[PDB]
Parts: structure tokens; C-alpha cells; sequence
RNA sequence: GAUGUUAGGAGGGCAAAUCCGCCGAAUUUAAGCAUAUAAUUAAGCGGAAGAAAAGAAAAUAACUAUGAUUCCUUUAGUAACGGCGAGUGAACAAGGACCAGCUCAAACGGUUAAUCCUUCGUUUGGUGCAAACCUUUCGACGGAAUUGUCGUUGAAUUAUUCCAUGAAUGCCUUUAAUUUGAGCAAAGUGAGCAGGAAUGCUUCCCCAUAGAGGGUGAAAGGCCCAUAGUUCUUUUUAAUUUAUUCAUUGGAAUUUUUCAUGUCGAGUCGUGUUCUUUGAGAUUGGAGCACUAAUACGUGUGAUACAUUUCACAUAAAGCUAAAUAUA
RNA sequence: GGCCUAUCGAUCCUUUAUAUUUGCAAAAUGACGUAAAUUACUUACUACUGUGCAUAUAGAGGUGUCUGAAAAGUUACCACA
């Protein structure tokens, strides 16, 4: 070690020239899945190969603003929406047992996008020409016309995607709708400084409703 | 920071019940059983120990009992918990 | 020994590239450069072609 | 590359452009960190001045989402708006600008520079300053708390 | 497995599959998912879950792409 | 329980890169060395697959909450450990790739175990030249199985709606891909010069969706093989086209209304103690020994020992499972 | 502090002092205290709020090879740089 130069540290010191991976393969391995799942599309009868998917809420503190595609409706969202899980499952809406919908809003917006997508698709009838009215709320059969016509249609895949929140930050109010006595500093010290308090109240409460 | 399911979260961001503001959602056979394996079976020896110091029945020899249980089982929850099993057990018995 | 993992490639700035991009177009633009880099040009009516 | 490197320029001189009296030796002090306290210790003490030992309170998982929280002083404000909306807001006294700070990805507000005098603005944060609470309140605009 | 009761029940019959021969020399029994931390998940298992070994060699593992 | 050259079957060994169990060092680093370090490495020994392992919550969070597993990008050289020296060192979120769920056991069903299997047989097919495979229902006679196989997944019951079903006549067309082998395959062997012999040099001709590569008596697009290009044929799997009548048994999903509010893996978890191992710190995981539980208002998590108690989140001590992913 | 010139000791660690300074990671432990309030998961309002452990600050416990490894001999059997 010598002069100004920050301390070394590089924890190479364990045998690690065993141990190296160059990934000479970024762009093979990219066209390779591509083409896979392009091959798959293809031979699935022209189906989209996507699940539908919620949007949800993201976890803690960080990330409290921003919204992301989650994994599985729940089965009040599923009932919301009129289908019941093993259905939704054969048409592609991906269920699970562990969401549990906390507030009201969420509920609401996940049964709209089912509705969305449930409205936009129309089916197959399952050994052909025999078009049925069907099991579970799922939507029911068409004809050969309709069928025909909507395979030479493009199939916009927009619904899949997570969802922009649209920026509304610059936004505009009247001056004398101000209300400048307010104190917000002093209102979110003071209530830092009460939150045992309040704790050991809210715990007596709970004390007394238990019984 | 505890929540309150009534009276919906402050919009601030810190002290108690705080938060965005999105409005909150919200035995028959077990006693036969036990009762059969009771008949069959009887009491551990340890049970036999604690028995006779509930028998006694004193302040002195109930916190010699739950000293005595909590180093049988390992832990206050576990003793404590058997303590006042056998201990209902006696007072029923008894009378 | 040579290894296999000397560093072979390198990340080349997105906004450097397309400037790269839009100056060597500029530059085929301008008739005395192209008759510079040798071509045998002398007979062509005019270099944006 | 290697056409440039220095051995080349010194290519024929015995000590390969590193010293023929003392030579270069393998590993010459020792390993890495070593000298440390003894006989590096100068070099130590005059390079990395508070090294040595533990100083503090133990934080078992520290958790980093929870403490999460960037700041923007109060004098780039009126910046976050694009250019000529802020001249509409300066020619016309009756509206005012609300400005949520969340959206653009900040959550307390601090209170260097100095803003417009007279135009008043409403703020929307998670977190405050006490001075960034007086400064916005003295051009007449108000705080708003906000998750 | 080499037995017509195994191979015909649809119930049970994975046992039957060439990849489960030695599942005792090979930490895949009830006693094998305990030594190897499997039975208990979580965060207090931590490093356990995609094998001890395979987890180890994951955290060493030095990466490098063609333009770094 | 033995015994059987009884009848049918199985395991042994080789191969190891990746892969899974063990068992397990030291040289080394610290300018010495004893804890640490080297390293949960090397050697040793056991076991698999075309990938394996893991996997369907005794998870994380403390939010507006997320939500099987793996991997990538990352957090992070950070929280943390450490003669607090040398050095070592995670997790959660977040962005992606991929995206898949499940069944035993427990409960429930006795005017009848509704199961399962060997051997003997017996028939509706389809391919194939044949060999042969591949579908196909139907009985025997043994056994096995209540020391528990099978069904069901609280229980009926309403309306709605589906799925298997069996027979008759009919009908297997056009295309698109995809992947094999297949073919066919453009113009100069023109002068003159020097040379053993041009593919050289001139010069006069040309072809190119072929001027890739190779061969040929010196550098050849036109000498040859091949090449570009297509024409077939092979693999499978999409789309498209045609079903229509009649037939009965059986099953499923919501929906009403009732009535039942049931179950949930023990010498195991836990605790003490040891030793080991770790990011794990008044113990992270494992392991030995000693002690040894509770029943779902239980008991397990919520990374500082504890008591007295909230609240959030989960349901341990049984099993399986594609993908991404790895390959000296 | 001793008429002046000498009379001595890092980090970790321990130890005992200091504070209207702090922590123990989802919470609580003075205290249902003081007012109200109704019969309740009620509303305000209070610098002082369990045990144990930890910090911060300040001394002290010692390194005399005294800018600080916890360390005895022998080789005429010996090896190597």
C-alpha cells in the first residue's frame, strides 16, 4: 500500500480462476429465446400466449407511489367479476389462493380490468361448429362469421401491459382558495412525539374489545 | 406503528394511524377422545409430582411447581400453560 | 497464458454513436472528401447521389 | 493497446525500468493491509485517518427501504415546471402552481435559495424542513402533508 | 418398482421413475430434507434452499459480458 | 420366521463436464504465530439425469402492502462478522427471464370393498412386404386387500348450464409453416506473346438471385466440383372443410334453500447442554446427548437475553411437479 | 500542582462515573395521569415511563523489546536460501 490511494480491497483472495463466466452469448441467447416463444405463438392456433395478470401496489415505504404487474387475481376480485377460479384458469386469467384485497380501491380497479378483458374475448367453440353457451361465467361460444372475421383481425395486446400512471403534478388552484395558517411542521413533530401515547391507548382499546 | 380498523388512517405520513388515505376493508369428539386416552393411560410421572404440589396448595408450593414445570418442559409458556391444566384438573377432581 | 476472459468488447456511448453516425453521413455529403478517401469519382455529376 | 505500455520504451536496461540496486522482490512489505499499526502504520495514520477500531450503536438489519428518502432544496421548485407555464403563473396573479413532489420522485423539501417574492405556491411532500415550512409560508403559499 | 401395483396406480407412481432411485443416499427423504435445512424456509434458513453447495457456488460466481 | 437350481422379475459394474449426499485437509494469508485465514476448497467415499436440485408458504413486510420454485439484473463490498487485525460478508424490496399447479394423510360413504394384481384367455381396430408394433372390451380361475384398498374433499337440496357418453348415414378437402434426405443448376477452354504446363500477360468476348469455399501441370465467376436459386419428396402441426340424424346411462359447475361447523402429520417441535457450522451478533443452520409439548381463541414467525401482553403474517414435524437454469 | 530542567503509555476489552442525550427494528411496560365524556374499540391534553443488554462522553485497569506478538531449550544426526 502507498500514498494518497484509497485502502485496497478486492476479494479475490479465495481461488477464483475457477470461477469465471464470460457471456460471449447476449445476443444468441436473446435471438434463441425469442424465436422459441415466437415458434410457440405460432403454433398455438393463433392464441395469445400471455396471461392476464393484476396490477397491484408495490411493497413498503419506497415504492408506495408506483404500481406493477403482481402475481394472481384473488377470488373476491374473480367473483367481482363473474368467473370462478378453475374457469378463469382455462381462459388464462391467473388465479392465486394468497392475495387478500386490504382496501376498497384495489378490489374495484382489479374487477374493472377482468371485466375489460373478459369483454374483449371471444371463443373458440371447442370441436368445432357445436357453439354452446358454457361453464363457470366464461364467455360464451360464436359462429364461424365472427370467428373468421376476427382471426384476420390484429390482435392488440395492449391489456397486458402494466398500466401509466398519468403524471398530474402540474396542476393549477385559485390563490385565495389558500388556507396559510395551517402549521404542517408543527403538526408532523407533535405527532411523532405522541405516538407512544397513542400506542398505549390504541392497546387498551384493543385490550377491552377482545374480551 | 399500529393501525385502527375504525376511525380511517390520518393522510400525514408518520405518528400513529397513518397512511394514504384508501378506505380499509375488514368441539365434542376432541373432549371424547382425550377423555378415552385419559381412562387408558393416566398421568406422566413429572404430572404425578405436580399433582401433589397443587394438592398442597400453597403459594409457596404452586411457585415451586411452576419453577419445576418451566425446567421440565424448558420455557415459562409451556410450563405455565401445563401448570394450569393440572391444576384444573385437581380443583375438578377434588370436587 | 492468454485467457479466455481478456476484455474483448467495449460499451460505446449511445449519443457518441448516433453523432458518429450523423457526421460520416455529413462527411459522404461533401464532394472533396469522397474524391479524398479515393475513389475514382471524377466523371460523377454530383456527390449527394 | 499494448504497443503504447512503458516497458517497451525502457526495453533493453536490465532492471526493466525498476531499479538495479534494490531490484523489484516479490510481495516487498508483506501482503496487502498488512503494515497496519506497526510498520506501515505512518502511512496509516497520515492516509486514512479514523481506520482503526468500532465506534457506535449496532443496527442488526438495517432494512434500507424504510429510511428511504431523497431531498430537493425549495430554490429548484419552480424549476420542476416546464418554462412557459412558469411565465403564465407570473403574469397571472390569481391561480398559483400546487407542485406534488412525489411525482417527480423526491420526499423531503429543504430550504436553500431564495424564491419568487410574491408569488405564493403550494407544496405537496411527504417531509419538510422547519425553515423550508417558514420560507414557503412568507410568499404566502401553504404545506400540504401528503402520502 | 419393477412390480405391476406401483406402475399402474396413477396415485404413488413416480416412485416408479428411473430419477428417484436412492433417494435415502441422497438427502431426498423426510430425514434428508432435515440435515440439509430444507424442512425449514424463510429468512432463518437463508443460504439452504437451492442446495448448500449450489448456493455457495452462486455467491462466488464472477461475471463478465463481451463489452463488460 | 426359516427353507426351495420352485414361477415371474430387480439390484451389482463402467462412464462424470455439468449434477446430488457425505467425509475432509494442508501448503497459504497475517511480513512471526496460536484465534482467524486458506476453505463448508483439494484429495477420499457413495448416487442420478439430459439437465439435476428446488418448489406451491410454520414467506416477507409493517406498505396504498406483497405472494410456489429457479435464474438473470440488483441491493452490496452495504447490514454484519473478525487477534474488530488480516481479511470475510448476507437478506428484503425493485427491474426482468420464465410464469403451473397439486395429493396423500385427516373428515365423510357399510341393505354389503364400490379396490388391486398374476396366470388363462377372448375381440373393435390401425399401421407394415414381412418381422412386428400400436390401439380395443370382455369374461374366467387364483390370490392380495378391513392391522384399510377404493370413492368423496363438509352435507343434502333448488333452478340454470355444461361434459363424457352409444348407434346410423356422411366426410378426411385445400393451404400455410416446420424439418430431413433429394434433384436440377448461368457464360470462353476465343486470338497473339513468353513459358515444361496457365488459372500469367494482352486483347476480343460474355454471366451473375452464383465474384462463398475447394479442386485443376503458376493468381480461374465463364476448366471441374460445389455455390445462388428453385423444383420435388421426408418429419410434425397449425389453419382451413361437413357433419347430420337418433340413443340411453353416468359425471361436473355455478345458483337457491336448508343443516354441519368438522380436520389439520410426537420421542416430533421445543428447551437445556454440548460440538459443529454460519452474516447470525446473550446462537444461523445442522448434529449428539438429556429433558420433553400444545391442539387451532392452538403454536410457529416478526434477526438482543427476559417477564406480563398486543397486533400483523403464517399454518411445521408426510409426498409430487414443466419452464427458465448449468455443462473444462 | 511541585523555582526551572526528568518522574512515563495506542486500538480492542473491561471497569465505574455523566445526561430534561439515545437505541433494542410491527407494538406496549410512569398512568387509564389530568380533564372531560358515556356507558364506548370515546375525545383532548401531559419534558420526566419495566428488568437486562448496548451506545455517546470522561476517567481508571497495561503493554519498561517503553508508537504496544500471549513464547523455552538443543543438534558434533541435520537440511536450505
Amino acid at each position: 500500500v502507498a500514498h494518497n490511494n484509497v485502502l485496497p480491497n478486492v476479494h479475490l483472495h479465495k481461488w477464483w480462476q475457477h470461477r469465471v463466466r464470460v457471456n460471449f452469448s447476449k445476443n444468441i441467447k436473446k435471438k434463441k429465446r425469442r424465436l422459441l416463444r415466437e415458434k410457440r405463438r405460432k403454433a398455438n392456433g393463433g392464441t395469445p400466449i400471455e396471461k392476464l395478470h393484476p396490477i397491484v401496489h408495490c411493497p413498503t415505504q419506497r415504492y408506495n407511489f408506483r404500481t406493477r404487474l403482481g402475481k394472481g387475481f384473488t377470488f373476491e376480485e374473480l367473483k367481482g367479476a363473474g368467473l370462478t377460479p378453475r374457469a378463469a384458469q382455462t381462459i388464462g386469467i391467473c388465479y392465486d389462493k394468497r392475495r387478500k384485497n386490504r382496501s376498497e380501491e384495489s378490489l374495484t380497479k382489479n374487477v374493472e380490468r377482468l371485466l375489460k378483458y373478459k369483454n374483449s374475448l371471444v371463443m373458440i367453440p371447442l370441436k368445432k361448429n357445436k357453439a354452446k353457451k358454457g361453464i363457470g361465467g366464461i364467455p360464451a361460444d360464436a359462429d364461424k362469421n365472427t370467428i373468421k372475421e376476427f382471426r384476420n383481425k390484429k390482435p392488440l395486446l395492449s391489456i397486458f401491459k402494466k398500466e401509466k400512471n398519468t403524471k398530474p403534478f402540474y396542476e393549477t388552484i385559485e390563490v385565495s382558495k389558500i388556507d396559510k395558517e395551517f402549521l404542517a411542521y408543527k403538526t408532523l413533530r407533535r405527532a411523532k412525539l405522541a405516538e407512544r401515547r397513542k400506542n398505549c391507548r390504541q392497546q387498551k382499546k384493543d385490550i377491552k374489545f377482545k374480551s | 406503528g399500529r393501525k385502527s380498523t375504525i376511525k380511517p388512517a390520518t393522510g400525514i405520513a408518520v405518528g400513529f394511524n397513518s397512511g394514504h388515505v384508501v378506505t380499509k376493508r375488514n368441539s365434542k369428539r376432541k373432549e371424547l377422545i382425550k377423555d378415552v386416552v385419559r381412562e387408558i393411560t393416566g398421568f406422566s410421572p413429572y404430572e404425578k409430582r405436580i399433582i401433589e404440589l397443587i394438592k398442597i396448595g400453597t403459594s409457596a408450593s404452586t411457585k415451586r411447581s411452576l419453577k419445576y414445570a418451566k425446567k421440565k418442559l424448558g420455557t415459562h409458556k409451556r410450563g405455565k400453560a401445563k401448570r394450569e391444566e393440572i391444576q384444573k384438573v385437581v380443583i375438578l377432581q377434588r370436587r | 497464458p492468454t485467457k479466455i476472459w481478456r476484455r474483448w468488447g467495449r460499451k460505446v456511448n449511445l449519443k457518441e454513436k448516433r453523432y458518429a453516425v450523423c457526421s460520416s453521413i455529413a462527411a459522404s455529403g461533401v464532394t472533396s472528401l469522397v474524391l479524398a478517401r479515393g475513389h475514382r469519382i471524377s466523371h460523377l455529376k454530383e456527390v449527394p447521389l | 493497446a499494448t504497443r503504447f505500455k512503458k516497458n517497451r520504451k525502457k526495453r533493453g536496461h536490465v532492471s526493466a525500468g525498476h531499479g538495479r540496486v534494490g531490484k523489484h522482490r516479490k510481495h516487498p512489505g508483506g501482503r496487502g493491509k498488512a503494515g497496519g499499526l506497526h510498520h506501515m502504520r505512518i502511512n496509516f495514520d497520515k492516509y486514512h485517518p479514523g481506520y482503526f477500531g468500532k465506534v457506535g450503536m449496532r443496527h442488526l438489519n438495517l432494512l434500507k427501504n424504510r429510511t428511504y428518502c431523497p431531498t430537493i432544496n425549495v430554490d429548484k421548485l419552480w424549476g420542476l415546471l416546464p418554462e412557459e407555464k412558469k411565465k403564465e403563473f407570473s403574469e397571472n396573479k390569481d391561480i398559483a402552481p400546487v407542485i406534488d413532489v412525489t411525482r417527480k420522485g423526491y420526499f423531503k423539501v429543504l430550504g436553500n435559495g431564495k424564491l419568487k417574492h410574491n408569488q405564493p405556491i403550494v407544496v405537496k411532500a411527504r417531509y419538510f424542513s422547519s425553515v423550508a415550512e417558514k420560507k414557503i409560508k412568507a410568499v404566502g403559499g401553504q404545506c400540504i402533508l401528503v402520502a | 418398482p419393477n412390480h405391476n401395483a406401483v406402475r399402474n396406480n396413477p396415485k404413488i407412481n413416480w416412485i416408479c421413475n428411473p430419477v428417484h432411485k436412492h433417494r435415502e443416499l441422497r438427502g431426498l427423504t423426510s430425514a434428508g430434507k432435515k440435515y440439509r435445512g430444507l424442512r425449514v424456509k424463510g429468512h432463518l434458513s437463508a443460504k439452504s434452499r437451492p442446495s448448500i453447495r449450489a448456493n455457495w457456488k452462486r455467491r462466488q460466481l464472477i461475471k463478465l459480458r463481451k463489452c463488460r
